[PDB]
């Protein structure tokens, strides 16, 4: 059913690569990325959203700022809060601070969130049909820190124990490789200087490599 | 028999040749950072002087991006005053003057 390749960057759904810095807030970048994409589908306007707003304000929903969080908790916060400020109005500080949410500058909302079944087939259909998808992966390996190009495959990766929130913006296959040559196109939040301009081609259809299909979701708008 | 944490930055431990020293430091690879010897390696500068093993321990957490811990197991192989010098950095960016550093000296007679 779904296409052989998808890349939502080419459709206008994806803001440039951001940088979480020395702060365990990738969950917030994964959440704003997914929300950026769904707001763009709804309105035709791509507007960068505030990770700091999530970091400072979503404690009641279960998040712990620079000590970690979950995309689903971020999506519930946006719903409970009745809005989310723009990046411009509430810039990123890479530290946990007091909540400064101002409804005057809200540019996004959500009505809930949908969790994808824990299968790469289901993740492929969601990516194809919905837009960019929030996912959790096992990023806790030196090979990931040193990633530069090509399809990332780490033999020691877990499908069950994930620690890092990122964003799947598409999938595809390498012309050059030829056996296990498919990948997920993943936007990270470590700046443009990491990986392929900030992106990693994560191995796809290699038994849910790094747990990419194990905790995937998106906000409903 | 010898454990060391951040609390012991700059200390000297006297050890026997062949004795293991465990270094434990906060580390969060989900932020892109980890601890390294100069040049962005986990290996000893001089294997004949001391050996190093390194392992990351993820936190027990329902959340994504909680900090964990790196352990460095250092074994001294000869008499000397062995400097173990680590820097916390993103390896593709490298260090700066501001980077967090950890040093311990392992002294064997
Ligand atoms: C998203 O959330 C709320 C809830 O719908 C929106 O606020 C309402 O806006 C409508 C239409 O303009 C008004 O009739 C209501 O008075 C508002 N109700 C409120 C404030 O609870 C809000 O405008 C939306 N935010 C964004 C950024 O689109
Ligand atoms: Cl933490
Ligand atoms: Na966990």
């Amino acid at each position: 059913e779904a296409p052989r390749s998808v890349d939502w960057r080419e459709k206008g759904y994806v803001t440039p690569v951001k940088n979480q810095g020395q702060c365990g807030s990738a969950w917030a970048f994964s959440a704003t990325g997914a929300l950026e994409g769904q707001m763009f589908r709804k309105t035709g306007r791509l507007i960068s959203l505030s990770e700091q707003n999530l970091v400072d304000c979503s404690g009641p929903q279960g998040n712990e700022g620079c000590n970690g969080g979950l995309m689903d908790y971020a999506f519930q916060y946006v719903q409970d809060n009745g809005g989310l400020d723009s990046e411009e109005s509430y810039p990123y500080e890479a530290t946990e601070e007091s909540c400064k949410y101002n409804p005057k500058y809200s540019v996004a909302n959500d009505t809930g969130f949908v969790d994808i079944p824990k299968q790469e087939k289901a993740l492929m259909k969601a990516v194809a049909t919905v837009g960019p998808i929030s996912v959790a992966i096992d990023a806790g390996h030196e090979s990931f820190l040193f990633y530069k190009e090509g399809i990332y495959f780490e033999p020691d990766c877990s499908s069950e124990d994930m620690d890092h929130g990122v964003l799947v913006v598409g999938y595809g296959f390498e012309s050059t490789e030829s056996d296990n040559n498919k990948y997920w196109l993943v936007k990270n939040s470590w700046g443009e200087e990491w990986g392929m301009g900030g992106y990693v081609k994560m191995a796809k259809d290699r038994r849910n490599h790094c747990g990419i299909a194990s905790a995937a979701s998106y906000p409903t708008v | 028999s010898h454990k060391v944490t951040k609390a012991h930055n700059g200390a000297t431990l006297t050890v026997a040749v062949g004795e293991l020293v465990e270094i434990q430091l906060p580390s969060n690879p989900t932020t892109g950072f980890a601890w390294y010897f100069e040049g962005g390696t986990k290996e000893s500068p001089n294997e004949s002087m001391f050996t190093v093993e390194n392992k990351y321990f993820p936190p027990d957490s329902k959340l994504l991006g909680a900090g964990g811990t790196e352990h460095f197991h250092v074994t001294v192989k000869a008499a000397g005053t062995h400097a173990v010098n680590l820097t916390y950095m993103r390896p593709w960016t490298g260090p700066s003057h501001d980077s967090e550093r950890f040093t311990v000296y392992l002294k064997a007679n």
